[PDB]
């Protein structure tokens, strides 16, 4: 920031690039490193009523793994085939 | 406090301290024997019972929520005075 | 192809454990007894082994627990006694086995606390 | 002949007449909650711990007391179960001190564990808690009496396996104390037992104090020898020195207790 | 959809399991067992002999194509006669999914080796080899791949002390790394964490 | 007890494959004491081959008889492509372990353990 | 890009070097770059996503020659996608708590640890035992900066 | 439709007649498949996706528009796809996977938790 | 969606071809590398004058180990081993028993700090805020054994820096 008028304009152009809006030494835009303090809100759980733990258990919902075959029609594949993928409109070649 | 043994090493506030023969003092030979001198049982002796006027007191040690989690005390034995379990501090009801 | 091979099986020579502590050692087969401070007993579904207890010894700078015992911390599980047994053969462990303690079967009943003539009658509830 | 035929959550089990629905549950290796009830104590049904829904039936019942009849249906799962656990572990820990830091039961507490897996995760209880005055029955168990839960375990035991009627309670209502109303010491050769029972750290050993956690002890099962009967106990040790002495469940010797010299 | 439960995808589920019972109506000589988790994984459980014939048939076949050997690991179980599982997870691009196969041996019986199938297989082999000691058949390179040269034993198997039996100083004598038994300073503290109340209900094993 | 094998039908089979390996070590002693300029002779470390294995002699499955030839394969592939440090060669011989005296009275004076 | 992507010298090192085949690389296990530097369109936040990689908008950056060449410009692009990832992230920002609101997992905060029997019985559980996990088994994978980077949880 | 200059897949080469090797390659499948057990899962359901296949192929002359038809990709991939179909068609003929199970696992192989 | 990062034909008319040739025997390109290490020999450093200068931390960060005290000078830590049991390194180790005064207080509290991996989970496990980790990171030594902190050890960084410590705790707590 406190380069000279002639060396902004020589590394300027060196560069290619107006390098004094985007410097990469940090000034005065940063979060002040005092900050006021916070009031964090609560979670959907934090109510007085209709609130019983076992209808909002997810553990307790977890259950052993279904037994599809054991030693104890068309044909299927394990998922509908991958949708074949777009370019990209934004830039599709670099 | 902090007293010395007859050896002349600090003993600490948990009462330790090599006895005289103890090779392992061999450590401190040109160094020194670390010791917290804030003797927290004599501090926490330095405080004074606090006067309430009910028969149950509650204390969370100071600060909200930088304290230490919030117990009630019974204060029925005039015998003694009802003691803080987490920060020492004591508690006696008036009359 | 298979082929037959009728000898006990022996592992002890590629397990890469020391002599020492194959030879030497006595584990301990058992169901946990339950913790007496606690009333639930899904701690005592399984069969542990464990090993012979050795020396600890205080750390000279410090105070700390020492231990040359490389088992001094192993703990297996085993669902049933034969499990654990077939695996302490296999290494070349000695053992001991402790069968299982269920406790007994009581006959309980809230209407003996009233009782007329036994002595079961409370003096309080 | 006269076994009589109980379903647990839908499965089968026969059970002898007398059996209590706690007693069916155990069968299919299912454990109700509890705190009052203890299997070597005469049943009280005062926690409400137990509380379990028979199917068809309005009113949950207290498993630990009640009879099986035939065919009942024990539902040991189903959310009228599960919401009669929830209000009552609000109601036990509703008053219970926030003692778990400096408190002995710490890591091996019933009303911890089953807090744990049976309680709500969270308070919505917004006033002040009782505090009762600790009281002194002798040197070697402590009393921190704010931590009681009023289960009358220690009453049940002291009555009836030590035969001492010294303990009771005193005043009624949630006033209602545990203690031997008058100064007194229970100094009896069984007395540390009630340590044990007491689910919560309302009753604790004095030389155990503050000395360890329960995690970290390591458990050799072992024999007794301060007398001839060779009650079976467990050497609680922690790196490399002996923390306790705890009581080994046998049937056939000490059952679950020990004497208070060999604890 | 309560806000702290992870949502059922029963779409996914029922595609697995259709999935399940085709590679079990396909290749029956080898599969034991097929079971679908409640999160939507499906697991294939084979013969030790069906690994070649079963991971070819996933890699190949116009309806499976998977391509790729996400991870082939083995867990150590030492109640089971068999103590050592071998998995495989696979990754089909084709048909974003995937599929785990296991089988399973003991110390003494030899699994063949999957390198044919997935050039990948090859230093997962080595480590499997290395950590538990389960020895595969036609491995064109099988040694040792994480542990120390020369180390004894199998670390990864669950009564391999978690410190070993041996440790390494310089030794100023023979002014060299030297290996002796292992002491240690502060033995490591054995924490028994289990709460003796049941927690999963819906897992509980009959009695 | 109809077990799959690793490479021997049977005992006579396997004892062919160890011959094998104790042939491979036997020329490679001289081989391992040059490259790595150890300071024992070729008599030394051939007796070392020599009890590591006698040590497994007693053995009668072939089943383990082919992991221990597997193993002293993978050794010797170790040790001739020089993957071994001098350290490693010299683990075999112990050589800053203090003795242990294997005697009732001897281990009773030192401790506990058996 | 200025020193590196058309300078000869950086092209020399590294243009037609380790070129690996789209079918080499899968067979042999590759992940991420390692696969859509040789074309493969292969991408485990489009594809499989995770938290909230549906909700954000990014493009895949694709080789055309497998080779390092490509691979070192589909790791410049990727920072590029990572930037316009960011970007959305600062900008759809919601409200509410940070942890799942269920404190036999989470614990509870310490203001409640220190005023509700519950949370403080929670507390102490959670970090002493531990919260238990139901039995079971899973692989789970993410698009991690160096490829598929996952674990086989038991 | 005017020809691929590549398929952007390293190391896969354009196709310069897709659906005349496309034709080859099913039929040869579909011949294999023949030596298969009638009753065989295997044969059933590969004989039901091979021939749905090349339906499509015979039916749509154009291979862009074939492509979206069959879903597999660039042409080349589906190409490369028939061809593993068909090596791995003559091996399931050695293996013969549609025999009863080999043995059952022993009791508890794949109880979890233990 | 995807795109493409190097699938470009280049132009192939007179003016292009030139360009190219220019570029080739001219070294234009390396030439434009030139330009930009130029213009970062004229920029500003990014280097600061340690130990004049200090990088910049927030009240969050995880150092040095210190015992704290309530304002009346009592120790917070009431042994009740949460740390211990939640140390992801067992770097802490505890004994405790009761003081002369009946209070529940540790005779022991080391932590090996060549095992602690500086994790923090101490601090959030710990129900009084006994235990933290302060800000210092200036505390190297010469010797292994100095960086095994028993309880005198641990007492007294809290007591240096409880003035640092005090602060920074009130800057976050409502963030815990
Ligand atoms: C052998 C060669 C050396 C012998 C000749 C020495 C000539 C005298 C050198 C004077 C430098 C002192 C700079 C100064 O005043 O300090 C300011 C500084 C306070 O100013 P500041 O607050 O830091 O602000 C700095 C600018 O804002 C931010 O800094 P800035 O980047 O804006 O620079 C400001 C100024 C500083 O430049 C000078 O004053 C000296 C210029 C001499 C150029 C010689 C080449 O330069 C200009 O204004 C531009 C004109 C200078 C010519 C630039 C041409 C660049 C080359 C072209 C590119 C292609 C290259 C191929 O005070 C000091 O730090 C004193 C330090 C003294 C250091 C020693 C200086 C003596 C060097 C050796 C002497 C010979 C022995
Ligand atoms: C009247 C008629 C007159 C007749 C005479 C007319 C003659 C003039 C017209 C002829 C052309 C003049 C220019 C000739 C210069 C030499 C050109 C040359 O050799 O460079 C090309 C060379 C090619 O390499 P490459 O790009 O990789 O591809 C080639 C494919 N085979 O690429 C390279 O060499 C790259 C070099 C890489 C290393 C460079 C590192 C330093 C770069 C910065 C140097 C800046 C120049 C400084 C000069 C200072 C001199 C004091
Ligand atoms: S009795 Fe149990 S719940 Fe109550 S303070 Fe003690 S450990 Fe905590
Ligand atoms: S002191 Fe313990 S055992 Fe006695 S009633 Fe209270 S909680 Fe129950
Ligand atoms: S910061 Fe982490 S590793 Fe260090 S003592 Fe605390 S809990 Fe242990
Ligand atoms: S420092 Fe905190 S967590 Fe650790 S033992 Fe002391 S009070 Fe408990
Ligand atoms: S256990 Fe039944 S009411 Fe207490
Ligand atoms: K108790
Ligand atoms: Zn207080």
């Amino acid at each position: 920031a406190s380069a000279t008028r002639f060396i902004q304009w020589l590394r300027n152009w060196a560069s290619g690039r107006d390098l004094q809006a985007k410097l990469q030494l940090r000034y005065q835009e940063i979060s002040k490193r005092t900050q006021p303090p916070p009031k964090l809100p609560v979670g959907p759980s934090h109510k007085l009523s209709n609130n019983y733990y076992c209808t909002r258990d997810g553990r307790r919902e977890a259950m052993p793994p279904s037994i599809v075959m054991s030693s104890q029609k068309k044909a299927v594949s394990p998922a509908p085939p991958i949708k074949r993928w777009e370019l990209s409109q934004d830039e599709p070649y670099l | 406090g902090v007293r010395t043994s007859p050896t002349g090493e600090k003993v600490t506030h948990t009462g330790q301290v090599y006895d005289d023969g103890d090779y392992r003092k061999v450590r401190f030979v040109g160094r020194q024997k670390e010791v917290n001198e804030n003797f927290a049982i004599d501090l926490i002796a330095e405080q004074p019972v606090s006067q309430v006027g009910s028969r149950v007191i509650s204390c969370d040690g100071g600060g909200g929520a930088l304290g230490h989690p919030r117990v009630y005390i019974n204060l029925d034995k005039e015998t003694k005075t009802g003691t803080c379990g987490y920060c020492g501090l004591q508690f006696r009801q008036q009359h | 192809q298979l082929i037959t091979v009728d000898e006990k099986l022996d592992i002890t020579t590629i397990t890469g454990v020391p002599e020492e502590h194959i030879k030497t050692r006595k584990a301990r087969i058992f169901v946990p007894a339950r913790n007496n401070m606690q009333s639930g007993v899904n701690n005592t579904k399984k069969w542990k082994m464990e090993f012979d207890t050795r020396e600890r010894w205080e750390n000279p700078l410090m105070g700390w627990a020492s231990t040359a015992d490389p088992l001094s911390n192993l703990v297996l599980t085993f669902s049933t006694k034969e499990d654990a047994v077939a695996f302490a053969e296999k290494n070349g462990w000695s053992y001991d086995v402790e069968e299982r303690k269920v406790p007994k079967p009581k006959s309980k009943s809230y209407g003996a606390n009233f009782s007329w003539n036994k002595r079961t009658r409370v003096s309080t509830k | 002949s006269n076994l009589i035929e109980v379903f647990v959550d839908g499965q089968s089990v026969m059970v002898e007449p007398g059996t209590t629905v706690l007693q069916a549950c155990e069968k299919v290796g299912m454990q109700i909650p509890r705190f009052c009830y203890h299997e070597r104590l005469s049943v009280a049904g005062n926690c409400r711990m137990c509380l379990v829904e028979i199917e068809k039936a309005p009113k949950v019942v207290a498993a630990c007391a009640m009879p099986v009849m035939k065919g009942w249906n024990i539902l040991t799962n189903s959310e009228k179960t599960k919401k009669a656990r929830e209000g009552v572990m609000e109601f036990l820990l509703a008053n219970h001190p926030l003692d778990c830091p400096i408190c002995d039961q710490g890591g091996e507490c019933d009303l911890q564990d089953q807090s744990m897996m049976f309680g709500s995760d969270r308070s919505r209880f917004l006033e002040g808690k009782r505090a009762v005055e600790d009281k002194n029955i002798g040197p070697l168990v402590k009393t921190i009496m704010t931590r009681c839960i009023q289960c009358t375990r220690c009453i049940r035991f002291a009555s009836e396996i030590a035969g001492v009627d010294d303990l009771g309670t005193t005043g009624r209502g949630n006033d209602m104390q545990v203690g031997t109303y008058i100064e007194k010491m229970f100094m009896s050769e069984l007395s540390g037992n009630i340590i044990d029972i007491c689910p919560v750290g309302a009753l604790t050993s004095k030389p155990y104090a503050f000395t360890a956690r329960p995690w970290e002890t390591r458990k050799t099962e072992s024999i007794d020898v301060m007398d001839a009967v060779g009650s079976n106990i467990v050497v609680s040790t922690r790196t490399g020195e002996v923390m306790r002495i705890l009581p080994r469940m046998h049937e056939d010797i000490n059952e679950e207790w020990i004497s208070d010299k060999t604890r | 959809t309560r806000p702290t439960v992870r949502p059922r995808n029963d779409v996914a589920h029922k595609q697995l399991s259709a999935f399940g019972e085709y590679v079990a109506e396909i290749l029956p000589k080898y599969v034991q067992q097929v079971q679908v988790s409640c999160f939507n994984e499906l697991e294939i459980c084979i013969h030790p002999d069906g690994v070649i014939p079963v991971l070819t048939f996933l890699r190949d076949h116009s309806n499976a194509q998977f391509k790729s050997l996400a991870d082939l690991t083995a867990v150590d179980i030492p109640t089971r006669q068999n103590r050592f599982e071998i998995v495989y997870n696979l990754l089909s691009l084709r048909f974003n999914s995937r599929i785990r196969v296991k089988t399973y041996t003991d110390e003494l019986t030899p699994i063949e080796s999957s390198v044919p199938v997935y050039k990948a297989a090859n230093w997962y082999e080595r480590e499997i080899w290395d950590m538990f000691g389960v020895f595969f058949a036609n491995h064109p390179d099988l040694r040792r791949i994480l542990t120390d040269y020369g180390f004894e034993g199998h670390p990864f198997r669950k009564d391999f002390p978690l410190s070993g039996y041996v440790e390494l100083r310089y030794d100023d004598e023979v002014k060299r790394v030297v290996a002796e038994p292992v002491e240690l300073a502060q033995e490591f503290r054995k924490f028994d964490l289990n709460s003796p109340w049941e927690a999963f209900p819906a897992y509980r094993q009959p009695p | 007890t109809s077990v799959k094998p690793i490479f021997s039908r049977d005992m006579n089979e396997a004892k062919r494959r160890v011959r094998e390996l104790y042939r491979a070590w036997y020329r490679e002693v001289p081989n391992t004491v040059h490259l790595f300029q150890l300071d024992i002779s070729v008599k030394q470390g051939r007796d070392k081959v020599r009890e590591m294995f006698k040590k497994n002699a007693h053995i009668t499955d072939p089943r383990v008889v082919d992991l221990l030839v597997i193993k002293g394969k993978m050794e010797l592939e170790e040790t001739i492509k020089v993957w071994k440090q001098r350290t490693h060669v010299m683990r075999f011989f112990h050589e800053t372990e203090a003795p242990r005296p294997k005697d009732f009275l001897s281990k009773f004076y030192v401790g506990h353990d058996p | 890009e200025e020193m590196l992507t058309n300078n000869r010298i950086w092209r020399n090192r590294t243009v037609d070097i380790g070129i690996v085949t789209a079918e080499d690389a899968l067979n042999y296990g590759f992940s991420g770059v390692m696969l859509r530097g040789s074309g493969i369109q292969w991408d485990l936040r489009k594809t499989q996503p995770y938290d909230v990689y549906d909700q954000v908008e990014f493009d895949v950056p694709i080789g055309s020659r497998g080779d390092c060449y490509d691979r070192y410009l589909c790791r410049v692009e990727e920072m590029r996608q990572s930037i316009r990832i960011i970007s959305q992230c600062l900008n759809k920002m919601p409200p509410g708590e940070i942890k799942v609101d269920d404190a036999k997992v989470s614990p509870p905060k310490r203001a409640e640890m220190k005023t509700s029997m519950e949370s403080l019985i929670h507390h102490f559980k959670l970090y002493t035992e531990g919260y238990q996990v139901p039995p079971g088994a899973t692989y789970t994978a993410i698009e991690a900066p160096k490829g598929e980077f996952g674990v086989y949880l038991v | 439709g005017l020809l691929k200059k590549t398929t952007g897949l390293v190391g896969l080469a354009v196709c310069e007649t897709p659906h005349e090797r496309l034709k080859i390659l099913y039929t040869k499948i579909l011949d294999v498949l023949g030596h298969i057990p009638k009753n065989a899962a295997y044969r059933k359901y590969t004989e039901q996706i091979t021939n749905e296949k090349l339906s499509m192929v015979k039916a749509e002359p154009d291979v862009k528009k074939l492509e979206e038809r069959l879903q597999g990709g660039q042409i080349e991939e589906v190409i490369l796809q028939a061809e593993n179909e068909l090596s791995l068609a003559r091996k399931m003929i050695q293996w013969k996977p549609w025999e009863p199970l080999v043995e059952e696992p022993p009791a508890s192989q794949w109880k979890w938790p233990i | 969606t995807y795109k493409y990062v190097n699938l470009r034909e280049p132009s192939m008319d007179m003016k292009s071809v030139t360009d190219r040739a220019a570029q080739t025997l001219l070294w234009t390109e390396l030439i434009r590398g030139l330009g930009m290490t130029l213009s970062y020999l004229f920029r500003e450093p990014a280097t600061i004058n340690y130990p004049f200068e200090k990088g910049p931390l927030s009240p969050r960060f995880r150092g040095e180990h210190a015992l704290r005290r309530y304002p009346s000078g009592e120790e917070r830590c009431i042994a009740c081993k949460l740390c211990e049991a939640v140390c992801p390194a067992q770097a802490i180790t505890i004994e405790a028993e009761p003081r002369a005064d009946g209070s529940r207080r540790t005779t022991r509290y080391d932590i090996d700090m060549t095992k602690c991996i500086y994790c923090g989970f101490c601090q959030e496990a710990c129900p009084v805020d006994a235990i933290v980790e302060g800000p210092n990171f200036e505390f190297s030594t010469e010797t292994h054994e100095e960086l095994l902190y028993n309880k005198e050890k641990l007492l007294n960084n809290g007591d240096k820096w409880e003035a640092e410590i005090a602060a920074n705790i009130q800057a976050d707590y409502l963030y815990r």
